[PDB]
């Protein structure tokens, strides 16, 4: 959906496609979807632009706009999350994770689970390393 | 006056073995993501 | 008047007070006015297609005009979009 | 996706709000009893 | 050690909508103190 | 909801508290409410 | 369930050679290269080494001096690692070329000792 992106910087891509709105009507050409994406940042190949139109008589507006980087902000972070998500698991923030503690902190989770349910994920992943665990987590 | 009843008696509902197990599966998952809470009972018993 | 709301810049982000405004309800009953052969399908394809953009936004809005298949599929009867593929 | 949501005060200040009434309402106001309808019956009744 | 889980199930475990439910819960196993505790109960 | 006031005890309160449902029964029957 | 196939062994070699000429595509974007890049380490797999020489021509071309073929890299050191029991000169043939100019260090390192064999 569009909920992966929060508001800030959509109040930057607004003024960053509004600028370049050959009309003030809210359309683009299709040459100039890069060149305000040099002014992102973000700097594709020319590959990646085809398959972008090609998904939508050439008129872009803010509408079909925020569905091309909305595919490209949730790719960049649905892989980057595994690592973001082992930073308040163990003790000193390396790797290595005790399973006792991993018994019980997961009945208090927030997603209200049993104590049927982790011990069914536990011994598929003593001690088990975090790339082992996330590897039956994320499935 | 008799008709309007006996029209609404024709229009209630008994058990629903192929609505159940939607309603089984409808609570397979807890939390919906980017932290949306999910309405229990909403829709909820979708039976009876 | 459609066309300014789709780059007003708080409409995409704002997904619980659009629905709270009822304005998925208003823009929805003009399309059913001149539906009812076809009378106008110069704003048939426009109107619909904004409803498309509007359950594309977040998880509650397509919650709110998932209702309305009920009688959405009961108006089937082109090139261009159409309300058919609002249901879908 | 359980670990990686936001807490409260990293949240902008005009949203806090927009959830705080949406809890304000279903655990303050819907819960209160009240009974008007006692004494509302009889003086509409009794005004004769 | 245990215990501390039980503290951590707010902060990076429950979702702000359900942060403040408990956070509202106190009315006739709550985290706030019984000072700003009193303010609302005046208002409302 | 005004008729609904009363819908180890003995036996005088038990018909006591069935003229003051009836009584409430009595004041709003008998304005036509039965065919409305 | 490529394993084993003596009876038609030889449009496999036709069919490995124009991947790895696919593999590489003038007008290919990044997502499509995936799909067929990890189609060649598999069939790198479940196969006898007996028709690897057909490819084994191509492959040791003009690849250690660069680094617009790394998948290639890769896709050698699995041929050899699981083949520690000829055109193999030609390995020693590479085994200079890379050290020319000496960015990725370590995809074309281990590369060279798996083909230790």
């Amino acid at each position: 959906m569009a909920d992966q992106l929060t508001e800030e910087q959509i109040a930057e891509f607004k003024e960053a496609f509004s600028l370049f709105d050959k009309d003030g009507d809210g359309t683009i050409t299709t040459k100039a979807l890069g060149t305000v994406m040099r002014s992102l940042g973000q700097n594709p190949t020319e590959a990646e632009l085809q398959d972008m139109i090609n998904e939508v008589n050439g008129t872009i507006d803010f509408p079909a706009f925020l569905t091309m980087m909305a595919r490209k902000m949730k790719d960049t972070d649905s892989e980057e999350e595994i690592r973001e998500a082992f930073r308040v698991f163990d003790k000193d923030g390396n790797g290595y994770i005790s399973a006792a503690a991993l018994r019980h902190v997961m009945t208090n989770l927030g997603e209200k689970l049993t104590d049927e349910e982790v011990d069914e994920m536990i011994r598929e992943a003593g001690q088990v390393n975090y790339e082992a665990f996330v590897q039956m987590m994320t499935a | 006056f008799f008709q309007s009843i006996q029209a609404l008696m024709q229009t209630c509902s008994v058990l629903d073995l192929n609505a159940f197990e939607r309603q089984n599966k409808a609570e397979g998952l807890g939390m919906v993501n980017e932290d949306g809470t999910v309405i229990n009972r909403q829709n909820g018993e979708k039976v009876m | 008047s459609i066309g300014n709301i789709m780059n007003n810049k708080v409409f995409y982000q704002h997904p619980n007070l659009m629905r709270a405004l009822g304005m998925h309800e208003t823009v929805m009953e003009v399309m059913v006015n001149v539906l009812g052969e076809i009378r106008f399908p110069k704003m048939v394809t426009s109107c619909c297609r904004f409803l498309c953009y509007f359950c594309r936004i977040s998880r509650q809005n397509q919650r709110s005009m998932f209702d309305h298949l009920s009688y959405l599929l009961e108006n089937s009867g082109m090139q261009g979009s159409t309300p058919l593929d609002v249901a879908a | 996706a359980c670990f990686r949501m936001t807490p409260l005060y990293n949240l902008p200040t005009h949203r806090a709000c927009n959830m705080f009434l949406e809890s304000y309402k279903a655990a303050w106001i819907l819960t209160e009893d009240h009974s008007f309808e006692d004494r509302m019956i009889d003086d509409l009744s009794k005004a004769g | 050690s245990a215990a501390e889980t039980a503290r951590r199930t707010r902060e990076f475990r429950s979702p702000p909508q359900e942060q403040i439910n408990m956070l509202l819960h106190f009315k006739d196993d709550c985290p706030l103190p019984e000072d700003i505790r009193q303010d609302l109960q005046d208002f409302h | 909801k005004s008729c609904h006031l009363e819908e180890e005890v003995s036996f005088e309160e038990k018909e006591m508290e069935k003229q003051r449902l009836l009584y409430q029964q009595s004041r709003l029957h008998t304005r036509g409410a039965a065919e409305m | 369930l490529f394993a084993g196939t003596e009876h038609r062994a030889i449009m496999v070699d036709s069919m490995l050679h124009t991947v790895y000429r696919l593999s590489r595509g003038r007008s290919l974007t990044k997502a499509q290269r995936d799909v067929i890049e990890d189609c060649l380490m598999a069939l790198c797999r479940y196969i006898r080494p007996s028709m690897l020489q057909h490819l084994l021509r191509r492959l040791v071309f003009d690849v250690p001096i660069l680094n617009k073929m790394p998948l290639k890299l890769l896709t050698n050191h699995y041929e050899r690692c699981w083949k520690y029991y000829a055109n193999f000169g030609v390995t020693s043939e590479e085994e200079l070329h890379l050290t020319r100019k000496l960015l990725a260090h370590k995809k074309y390192d281990q590369e060279l000792y798996r083909m230790a064999m």
